[PDB]
């Protein structure tokens, strides 16, 4: 018997075969996943007159709820009965429309932006349907699929339901990133984009993948601002913070400028709290939701108040504990530490040309600072740097995030002349690395606020190195093409974007990448295959950005760059890298150099390693450089358990090395400091520890710091959060 | 708690 | 617990054989000498070989100088103090005597009414229910009843909860909330649901029981007379509240008084039943007292008995069995006595006997099924089919030797109609067994005879039973393979019947990916059970994210019990770590 | 509390003297006539002017249609479940009334006793007591020996 | 926190 309610009211009896025979479709082709076992699970919720929707929601997740490492494929069964119902829900059939036809309707219902069936004509729409195959969506693991409809897939976010899949969605964010190129070279660079995509060869920010295609112009992430020391700069920097965590960006708020408390007042962290309310503004309860990480030097006279600011036990003004902070740090400040010397602590506005040189020049910041510390007029305050250091490490620790930058490492071995466009701070996440200047006003036409074009090659996806050539065009190409799509809240922003061009494209996949080359985190064993990895990366980029100065010129404010100067990544790098690794470079940076200085780059800065969350689950991919802490990774999510497992378990499990299981942080850090080589921006490079495998379970202030040195030794650019297992 | 001593050792 | 022994010096005077063969000889000592020895010798037999269970008093009791076995009673309180006060003492007498109370409290005019309402007097019923325990606090439970609709109900619903004031609490005691179909049907169509205190609505409260599309006209017509005094509340809301005390008490219950109805052995109209006993497999007929000793209350009692599922060769098996059973339980309904004359009358009137079943699981187990996947819906069918027709036949010609009981006339069964007649159809949905025995001779039987018994079944809860017998508890799936408990002679480990051949063969509770198939076999079960069930809704947390329960998923079980005619629900049980 | 007045509307019906006389008249409604107004006339004289006074029920209820007036009971309990269960009853229909208890419970037999003993029992006659208060806690008052 | 909305789907 049974009955069933049809997608509007009608009723028939329930076809046991029809839904029999979808599922013997979707295990088609996988392995060690029972058809029966799903239907005994999913049957017996069954009840007379069930909805048509409840009978497909049933059995995927019946299929989900089986996913393990001993049966990953109920990954893919419970991806394609998704993707099948996922159809149905925005089609009414399996069979998707024709791409033109699809277009049209989304934008009858205003849904899509109508620029795109203005730049392009039916049969363009025609071709571009040919090269879709609306067959990848099987390729999605189950994971990957909840995350495309929880986030990327054009939907009605009232009533719920789904309008594109997300084949179309890859074919349209290519034609409109690709919208103005000549008509000789368009379609061929939308079919391939198209291919890279749709194949997990590269990845794209979220906003990116949710909102090109549709009628939006603001497709930001993160932003940099630097905050000067006025009421007037504090102020535009705090509406400029509002502006953008509005807009959901992430936020790099420097403000190590503003004048310590005490001086001729009432000090920095009344300014904080401030940012941190704007910053807060359009979240959740005024609690949940918009981040920022605030960056600060080392010796500023308020820094031990500084440090404890996400301290739970203080007073009230005493905590600023809903934003993360940065330490930012130079060589002389460590030496201090091993000579067991003392730091002195000083307000900027009492230093004339200290907090500059900090950034710039260090000979200049070492004769600066030690005739400041002699001359005994300026108001000033010691410190015993191991005392000073174990706060800022131990507040690290207990939190979590307080963050490290090297200054000196992110000027002298940057892109960016540091006399003339210092590097004085980074985004959220320590991986953006960019030139910043301060506002007069939220409308300052000479503030520069530095913004993260953020994309990524799937290590994993890639049969070999020289495949990145052409991914390197098609990536670079499509963020250069954005950069001029998009829209600026900002003029400070729009500066700093036209200005220098500046692209952040890193890497997901790497754990895996590297178990499958039979390499560990560890244990040295990867130094050399990573040198080569990222050698490759950064040349193949370099050379897409260089010949697309040929074919439309070199960035407005290119002749800032060490680029300009024929000064090359592989020139600056820390030489200790010398002592880890010896792979030789493969390709030739001398004739790149000379192109280089001959017509120079569209972009300023290519490469940035940031971590990925939601771009590596939809490939079924490690999250950028990170191992992985176990094999089958959970969320929740209010439609059960989301478990994935990691790519090929079956045959990889044994040459992976889990986060957990390496010895300690040593072999991790030196392939950031490899990888930093090549790289123009920085890493979001982590630092971890177990307790339980230390003696009594604390972890010694001893080893904290040994692997700061190590850190800043083989000129690691930022450290991001440490990790303390628990148990 | 911390040893200055080897501390001191290292290169930076 | 069973062998008679000095209690004081600790010296034991029997031994297990003669507990069965004195229990046997003293339950047929009536029997002509025709038939006696034959009848004893028999019973003796199925009771040594675990065939059949009984319950402790029974096995503890008859043979020795005491003539009090009762384990379990009904009590239904009247709008009055007269009532309230012959309540009160008739708990108190049998609580004296280590029975388990049911209480239905809910004609209890609301508070404000023309006055300090229900509450107080509840608390009362507690002292009484705890009169003759511990330090007052351990031993003597009580399952106290109310309408859902009854105006006091927000208050009622959160009787067990923790932080509360002392006024506000009556933690002692388990409820058993009582839901009809038009409720749900507020819940589903997203309205409301209106309070109402029972004396302010005349013939609603009866109706909830007897009738539902007079309840139906009743209460649409006085929420929209706006004279009478009423309160609204969001459907929602009001289950939310049910639900989440349910779940964090593991003892709110629920009653569907239309189920208990529609698919009774009693006439809704004269005899119906408005209540369960403590564990919620009793459903039978009770009338308010006047005063302790008013002649014409119904107090309704539990004679309980089992099979063992496990011990039988095969289904036919239980012919002779629901003989001896049906027999010797009707024979102890004359040989014990009643500390209260309306326990008496119920006993007298109705003869209503409760026999369920032991071993279930290990039964399911090694016919190869499990609870979960649906795979035992038919064999239950076919399992329930069995015990109910065997019981009622033995019943019959019982009634045949014997009389049919006094009241028989107030049974469907007097009228023709049988528990194949009446059950919930979309149980048709989800098992299709044949009926394998004839019905229809038996239904004709019954018309002209009667049956010495006006209900037969009944689905208990064990405990000590099945482990006697080495048995798997009533229908309960086990938590785990070894069973442990605490004693003063240290720790005892029971192993599950036949674990050596059996391990992947069980569905220990916990693997069940959830409750729909127990559900689907506890409904099924329902369609041949003349009182209840006592089943149990379970969950395990760690299955959900971030570890909890979602409402939803509580409503939707709720709703499932409903759909195939669930008559009561039990314990929630939830998992943890 | 004296003056017969809607509970609910609020409104007050008579006066003092009304209430005095009144009280007077009821409770020598059954002299001989002979002496009847006379001490009718000597009583109201004794209340109106505070020579005597009277308990709250009386001077509240008397003169109307009531006949509960009690306001304290003492009830001894015997040591059985069928005394205790009286007892019990008693108290319910008394604190109903309001009236203030005295309960005599020292014949329950003690803890042991060839059982569970007095204190679940006592425990038993405060619900009683407080079967028809507040919310269960104020009003009705009891005092057990 | 409950959805009414498929609630109403079922059937009793």
């Amino acid at each position: 018997n049974l009955l069933v309610t049809k997608r509007d009211g009608s009723t028939e009896r329930i076809n046991l075969d029809k839904i029999h025979r979808v599922l013997d479709w979707a295990a088609e082709g996988l392995h060690n996943v029972s058809i029966s076992q799903v239907e005994l699970r999913s049957h017996i919720q069954f009840y007379d007159g069930i909805k048509t929707s409840d009978i497909h929601e049933t059995i995927i997740k019946a299929a989900a709820d089986l996913i393990s490492r001993d049966a990953p494929d109920y990954q893919y069964l419970a991806a394609r009965l998704a993707i099948f119902h996922l159809r149905k829900k925005a089609y009414g059939q399996f069979e998707p429309p024709a791409l033109y036809d699809h277009v049209v309707k989304m934008v009858e219902m205003g849904k899509y932006d109508n620029h795109l069936l203005e730049d392009y004509t039916e049969e363009e729409f025609k071709q571009m349907d040919t090269f879709i195959d609306h067959d990848r969506d099987m390729t999605f693991s189950y994971a990957a699929v909840k995350q495309l409809e929880g986030k990327y897939l054009v939907q009605n976010r009232v009533t719920g339901e789904i309008y594109e899949s997300a084949q179309f969605l890859y074919i349209l964010v290519a034609a409109c990133l690709f919208s103005n190129y000549p008509r000789e070279t368009r379609l061929q660079y939308v079919k391939r984009f198209y291919d890279a995509v749709s194949t997990f060869k590269i990845s794209l920010p979220t906003p990116i993948m949710s909102g090109v295609r549709t009628p939006t112009r603001q497709f930001s992430s993160c932003v940099l601002i630097e905050c000067g020391d006025s009421l007037d700069s504090i102020n535009a920097t705090s509406s400029a913070i509002v502006k953008y965590v509005s807009q959901r960006a992430g936020i790099g708020i420097n403000a190590g400028r503003i004048r310590a408390l005490g001086s001729p007042h009432t000090g920095c962290i009344p300014f904080y709290k401030h940012f941190q309310t704007a910053v807060k503004s359009c979240s959740q309860g005024g609690v949940r939701g918009g981040a920022a990480t605030l960056f600060y030097p080392m010796w500023h006279l308020e820094v031990e108040s500084l440090l404890v600011l996400k301290n739970n036990r203080g007073v009230e003004g005493n905590r600023v504990r809903h934003m993360d902070y940065g330490v930012q740090i130079n060589k002389l400040m460590y030496t201090r530490l091993l000579k067991g010397e003392d730091i002195t602590l000083f307000s900027p506005s009492d230093v004339p040309g200290l907090y500059d040189a900090f950034f710039a020049d260090q000979e200049e910041f070492e004769r600066l600072y030690t005739k400041y510390e002699k001359d005994d007029s300026i108001r000033k305050q010691r410190v015993k740097a191991v005392e000073l250091f174990s706060l800022m490490m131990q507040e690290r620790a207990s939190t979590g995030r307080i963050y490290i930058q090297n200054v000196d490492h992110c000027n002298t071995h940057s892109p960016f002349d540091p006399a003339i466009a210092p590097v004085r701070q980074s985004n959220l996440c320590l991986e953006i690395a960019l030139p910043t200047k301060p506002l007069n006003d939220v409308n300052d036409e000479n503030g520069e606020i530095a913004l993260c074009t953020l994309s990524a090659f799937n290590l994993g996806a890639i049969n070999n190195l020289d495949e990145l050539e052409e991914l390197a065009i098609l990536a670079v190409r499509a963020l250069d093409a954005l950069l001029d799509y998009q829209d600026y809240p900002i003029p400070a922003a729009k500066r700093g974007a036209m200005g220098r061009r500046t692209l952040g494209i890193g890497v997901i996949n790497f754990a895996y990448y590297l178990a499958k080359h039979g390499k560990r985190y560890s244990d040295g064993s990867a130094n050399n295959l990573t040198h080569k990895t990222f050698e490759a990366i950064q040349y193949y980029l370099l050379k897409a950005s260089n010949e697309l100065a040929k074919e439309q010129g070199a960035c407005p404010w290119f002749n800032e760059t060490t680029y300009a100067k024929g000064i090359l990544p592989i020139d600056t790098y820390k030489k200790d890298l010398d002592t880890i690794a010896n792979e030789p470079l493969h390709y030739d940076w001398e004739a790149l150099r000379e192109s280089i200085k001959t017509h120079g780059l569209r972009n300023s800065t290519l490469s940035a390693l940031m971590p990925s969350e939601t771009s590596s689950q939809i490939s079924n991919a490690t999250n950028g450089i990170e191992p992985p802490r176990g094999y089958v990774s959970i969320k929740a999510s209010k439609d059960g358990i989301l478990r994935q497992v990691v790519p090929d378990y079956e045959h990889l499990h044994d040459a992976y090395e889990l986060l957990w299981e390496m010895p300690g942080n040593d072999g991790y850090l030196q392939l950031v400091g490899i990888m930093q080589k090549f790289i123009d921006q920085s890493i979001s490079a982590n630092t971890n520890y177990d307790p339980s495998r230390f003696p009594s379970g604390k972890v010694p202030m001893q080893q904290l710091l040994k692997d700061l040195l190590t850190a800043y030794k083989f000129g690691v650019k930022t450290l991001y959060f440490q990790n303390t297992r628990d148990g | 708690e911390v040893d200055t001593d080897d501390l001191s050792n290292f290169q930076l």
